[PDB]
RNA sequence: CAUAGGCAGUGUGGAGGGAACGAGGGGAAGUGAAACAUCUCAGUACCCUCAGGAAGAGAAAACAACCGUGAUUCCGGGAGUA
RNA sequence: GUGCCUUUUGAAGAAUGAGCCUGCGAGUUUGCGGUGCGUUGCGAGGUUAACCCGUGUGGGGAAGCCGUAGCGAAAGCGAGUCCGAAUAGGGCGAUAGUAGCGCGCUCAAGACCCGAAGCGGAGUGAUCUAGCCAUGGGCAGGUUGAGAGGACCGAACCCACCAGGGUUGAAAACCUGGGGGAUGACCUGUGGUUAGGGGUGAAAGGCCAAUCAAACUCCGUGAUAGCUGGUUCUCCCCGAAAUGCAUUUAGGUGCAGCGUCGUGUGUUUCUUGCCGGAGGUAGAGCACUGGAUAGCCAAACUCCGAAUGCCGGUAAGUAGCGCGGCAGUGAGACUGUGGGGGAUAAGCUCCAUGGUCGAGAGGGAAACAGCCCAGAGCAUCGACUAAGGCCCCUAAGCGUACGCUAAGUGGGAAAGGAGCCGACAAUGUAGCGGGGCUCAAGCGUACCGCCGAAGUCGUGUCAUUGCGUGAUGGGUAGGGGAGCGUCGUG
RNA sequence: CAGCGAGAAGCGACUGUUUACUAAAAACACAGGUCCGUGCGAAGCCGUAAGGCGAUGUAUACGGACUGACGCCUGCCCGGUGCUGGAACGUUAAGGGGACCGGUUAGCUGAGAACUUAAGCGCCAGUAAACGGCUAAGGUAGCGAAAUUCCUUGUCGGGUAAGUUCCGACCUGCACGAAUGGCGUAACGACUUCUCGACUGUCUCA
RNA sequence: CAGUUUGAUAUUGGUGUAUGUCUAACCUGGGUCCGUGAUCCGGAUCAGGGACAGUGUCUGAUGGGUAGUUUAACUGGGGCGGUUGCCUCCUAAAGGGUAACGGAGGCGCCCAAAGGUUCCCUCAGCCUGCAGGUGUUGAGUGUAAGUGCACAAGGGAGCUUGACUGUGAGACCGACGGGUCGAGCAGGGACGAAAGUCGGGACUAGUGAUCCGGCGGUGGCUUGU
C-alpha cells in the first residue's frame, strides 16, 4: 500500500473537480497592524499553482 | 516532500480548518431527473426496489433530491427527501413517505 | 512603552478591537466610539 | 559598509496609449504623482493610477499637468 | 526436647544434543530524520529460561448500544481510514 | 592525418583507467500499491479478496473497492451549499466508468552495480610484547681496598650510540667495524596470571601475535556515502542548459526558465511597414546642488535630449498557446559592443546585449575549441563560388596601367629626435610558415581573369513531414519510434 | 690482542628506563623534600554483590599530588576558583497538609493555596610546597641578549690573520624568578656547545 | 548516566523530657563451642552496638568519571576582519529586471492627533523703519533618500473617531508561499447646505511562515444516554 503523506492529508482538500486547495497563511497572530482588508484576502481557501498541485496531488495517494 | 531545505510546501501554510464527525452518516442520493427514467410510468418506489435498478449502493440511506422534473405519480418510501423534491413529488400528484 | 490596549464597551462584553497607545502621554484609560456588530450600534467603547 | 539595496517594486507605467483595459485594471504604478488622474481615472492609496470604467487609455495634459484618459 | 548433620535402602527422576518453527524475559548500533538528542531503525540482531510436535491463546469481571451477537486462533477487508 | 573511455569551458594531451586474450560483471522482483498512456471485455455500471469445488490454465465467492452529488469546522442543507442581517458580492460545485494486459514514472524493500574511515552484540587471544607471582640457572679474567660496592677494566650474556653495506635485501629491521651495562633497579628457563574503553606501562600514546588515539574473528551487513568510478546491440525524428528565487545553502536539491512525446486549438508565434504611447541613457548645458581659473567640470547635477529598445493596434509576409507523461540543466569559455572592481593591468573578475564553442564536420589564419567563410542524409574521377589567394614549396597572374618605398620597411611597439632613429636576454637562424623577393613576388588606386569547402547548381538514391508536389534529414545531456542478435516455452 | 689527552660552558646530581621497526635525550625514574587523606570492616582501588588487594600491615604505617642528590634559600597577594570549618538568617524537592473553587445529582470526583522540612546555594573565617596573580597585592633574594632577547651579528673585553658560534661582563628582562622551585655544585654522561695538543687521504689531489 | 550525597517512607518496636533511655527487629570482619580433619558457611552461646546503620521506592544537590552529538554560510584558497531581513538613491546601458567583500544612507518606530471631514491662510530669503515693500517656490512636509506637493499633500481653527462591520467587479509583482491597489453594494456613523470624502498617516521601511500554547467570545461536535 501507500502511505499518504499524513502532514499534507492535514492541509489541503481536493474539490468535487479534483482541484487542490489551501488556507491562506499569516492570520494566526500578530493580528493587530494587519488592517481588516488584508485578514480578508488570507481568509477562504486559495487555489494551488500547478506545479505545487503536482507535487501535493502525487503525495497524497 | 522535500524542497532543498526551503520549508516544504506541507508545512508552511496552515492545517485545515476544523474537525470531524466520526459518527456523520451521508445518503445514496437519487435525483428526479434519474429517478424518472426508472419508472416511466409511475408506481410505488421502494429503497430496496431502487437498488435493483443501480440508483444506489446497497445497505445505506436513500435520500431523493430535485434536480429536475417529474411528470408522473410517484409514491416514494425513502429515508429523507429534500424540500425542493418534495414539491415537486406532490405537484406530480405523488405522496413522499419518510421513514426517518 | 506602546502597548496593545482591548477596546470594549459596556453592553456587548465582546473585545473587538485592539489599537496601540502610549501609555505615558494617555495614562487615562483610553475610550472613543465604534461599530459593535453585536450590538449593530455606535456605541461608546472604554479601553479594558 | 555599503552593499545594501532594496528589492527592486516594479514601478512604472503598466497601460499605455490605445491600450484597451477594463474598469479597474492598474494603468500606472508610481510614487507620488508624477501623472495625475484625469476622466475615468481614480488615484489609489499609494499613488496607484486605475480604470474607473472600461476605455482606451490616453494620456493628456488636463489643467497645465500631466493625466492619465479613459476614453470610453 | 529438637533440629542441623551423618548412616542405610531404593527410583526406566535430572544432567547433554538438535535444521527451522514457539512462549516468556533482557536488549544494541550502523541507518532515517539530508545535522542531532525526543522519535526511527526496532522490540529487529543478539543473549537468557522453558518446551511441543506444533507452541502460545482460549470458555467473558467480552463486545455492542437500548437493538443485539455469544470460548480462542488464523486469512481477506474496514484502511494507509479514525 | 595529433589514440579509446571518463571528466571538463577546454584533453593527443605531459589529467584518471586499461599489458594481452578468453569467460563472468551493473536498471531486477513483489503489490485486488499511486499515477499517465495504449489496448482489450463489459458498459450506468465495472470488479473480486480470503476461500470452496476440480486432474490444469476451469467454475463459484459481492466482504469489499471505484463510478453514482456537492458544499460546510460541524450540526446540517442539498443542484445547490458556506461567509453573511442580505433576493449584496463572492469561494467551491451543477450545465462514462471500471477490470485485466503492456509500457513510462513513482512508494517500501539491499532497489542500477562497485568503494571507506568507523559504530554495536557475542566470542578468541599475555606461545610475540608490558607487568607481577612460584621455583631453578648464569655472570672467563684482572683491579680498587669501607675485602664492601645499584665500584673500575673486560669476554660470555643483555642492549642498540656512530659509520658503511643492504634497500624487488642473506634478512617484513639484519650484516661488518667501532660502542653501553656486564654482582645488579641484572640476564635467563619452566609453570602461572592481568583482556579491549579493558590490561600493562621507571610514561614513548608505548606494548597487548609483523596490526593499536582503542586488538582480532563472526554476526547487524549487501551500514552509510549530497562523494569517486562503471553501466554492454543498431538506426530514424527532434533536441537543450550552465539562468532567476529559495535553501545548515553554494561541487547538492525544490520551483520557474530552456527539450521532447500525446491530446485540443489553428496563425493566435515571429519579421517588416505604418499608427498611438511613457521615458531621461549617448550627446549637450549650467536654469537648480556642488567643484572651479567671460571660459569650464560632474554615476548619485539637468533648462534640454535622441538612436535603439519596450507596450498596444493594424496591413503584408512565413512557428504560438492550453492540458498532461518523461527529462537533462542550474561549474560555462572566448570574441563584438555598453559598464562596475582593478592600476587609463591580466588568457583577471562581476553584469547587460549579439556571435561561435559547449553539442559543429568542412575551407582560411603554418600549426591554433571560442576569430573569418560555411551548417556535413548517402554516392559522384562534373560545374560555379564564399573567406582567403594566384614566383616555387602549393591549386590559380613573373596579370595590365599609373604613382610611392631603399628601410628586407612589408616581416612587431612609445615619448621624443632629424620611410629612418628610438630598438634592447638568455638551446639554434627564430618577430614573412620556408625558399626567395625592390628586374616586387611590397603598399595605394582602377581594370581583367582564374584558383578555392562536405556551400550552391548538375546527376543518382534513401528517409521525416504537410498537402504528384512543398519543406526537411550536424548533434552531447535528454525525449519518442522502428529494428538486429542470443537462450528457452506453446 | 691492546685507553687518545687537555681547558671551558649548558642540562640533568649519580647507576638506571624509554618511542619492538627513523627520535636514548636536557625526557621518565630515582634517593631526599613538602602538602593532603586515612583511627582500621582504615583511606584508596577491582567488583552489581559477595569477596579481595592495601596487609597477615596500624600515624616512625598506607594512599594521592607536586619538586627531584647536596649547599644557601624558598619573598608579597586569600580579590577569583577549589579545599577545610561554622552555620543565625533568606531561598529550596519529595513527603505531610487540604484553605478555597469547580463537575455530577449528602456521596463520588477534578484542580488545589497558606503552612511544615534537609542537603545545597547566597553568608562568615582560614588556607597558596592549593589551581593561580605580582589593585587582593603590584616581582624581594638570586640571575639576566639566557634551552627564554623580536629589534640582534646589541655594546665592551678575550680568543683567531679573519669569530652571525664560544667565554666574562654590562642591563634598554619584546616575553627570568623562587618546590610547574631560584642560584651554585665535586663526581658522572655513547647528551649539546667552543677551544687546544697527537694524529692522520677529511682535504690541496689524487 | 554511573558514582558521592540530602530528606521522606518501608524493614521499625517500648518508654520518658527536637532529644534521652530500654530490648526484641536488625548489625558485629567481637570471644568461645558444634557440623568438622575446615581463617569459607551455617547453628548455638556470652559480649556489645541498636530502632541508628544497611537495603527497596520516591526525592533535591554535585557529577568531563563516563557516553551520545553540535560547534552556519558567503569569501578572488582557507583563517582573521566584515555581512546575512526590510526601505531610498547611483552603478542599471531613457519600459521592467540586472551582479561584485561596488558607491552613499536609513529601519526593528512615532502620532489619541502628526487620523477624518468642513472652512480659512501662504512660505524661505531680501530691503526699510511689530509695521511696510519685495518674493511662485529656493521654506516646510515626525523620521534616510527619491518621486511629489504652492490647486497645496505646507500653516490655522470648528466638529468628530472610517485607526469601521459584511464583501471584492477587475488588475499589477513574484517559481511558489505570498506582497500591493481597487470600483460598486449593504449595515451602522463623522464631517459638509450640498456635491461628496472618510476601510489610519503624501507614497514607498517600522517586521517573522508553520507547529505548540494562553486569553475573550460563540454554542458546532466525538464513543450507551
Amino acid at each position: 500500500k501507500n502511505k499518504t503523506h499524513s502532514g499534507a492529508k492535514k492541509r489541503f482538500k481536493i474539490t468535487g473537480s479534483g482541484k487542490v486547495l489551501r488556507e491562506r497563511a499569516g492570520k494566526r497572530h500578530l493580528l493587530e497592524h494587519k488592517s481588516s482588508k488584508l485578514t480578508r484576502r488570507l481568509t477562504g481557501n486559495a487555489e494551488m499553482a500547478p506545479g505545487d498541485s503536482a507535487k501535493i496531488k502525487k503525495m497524497l495517494g | 516532500r522535500f524542497e532543498g531545505g526551503q520549508m516544504p510546501l506541507h508545512m508552511r501554510l496552515p492545517k485545515l480548518k476544523g474537525f470531524k464527525n466520526p459518527f456523520k452518516t451521508e445518503y445514496q442520493v437519487v435525483n428526479l431527473d434519474k429517478l424518472a427514467s426508472l419508472y416511466p410510468e409511475g408506481g410505488e418506489v421502494t429503497v430496496a426496489d431502487l437498488v435493483a435498478k443501480g440508483a444506489v449502493r446497497k445497505n445505506q440511506l436513500v435520500k431523493v433530491l430535485g434536480q429536475g422534473e417529474v411528470s408522473v405519480a410517484l409514491q416514494v418510501t425513502v429515508d429523507a427527501v429534500s424540500g425542493s423534491a418534495k414539491e415537486k413529488i406532490t405537484a406530480a400528484g405523488g405522496s413522499v413517505t419518510e421513514l426517518v | 512603552v506602546r502597548p496593545k490596549i482591548t477596546l470594549a464597551c459596556v453592553e456587548c462584553k465582546e473585545r473587538n478591537y485592539i489599537t496601540k497607545k502610549n501609555r505615558r502621554n494617555n495614562p487615562d484609560r483610553l475610550e472613543m466610539k465604534k461599530h459593535c456588530p453585536r450590538c449593530n450600534a455606535h456605541t461608546a467603547h472604554r479601553e479594558t | 559598509r555599503n552593499g545594501r539595496d532594496s528589492n527592486a517594486q516594479r514601478l512604472g507605467v503598466k497601460r499605455f496609449g490605445g491600450q484597451v483595459v477594463n474598469a479597474g485594471e492598474i494603468l500606472v504604478r508610481q510614487r507620488g504623482t508624477h501623472f495625475h488622474p484625469g476622466a475615468g481615472v481614480g488615484r489609489g492609496g499609494d499613488d496607484t493610477l486605475f480604470a474607473l470604467q472600461a476605455g482606451s487609455v490616453q494620456f493628456g495634459t488636463f489643467r497645465g499637468r500631466k493625466v492619465v484618459n479613459i476614453v470610453p
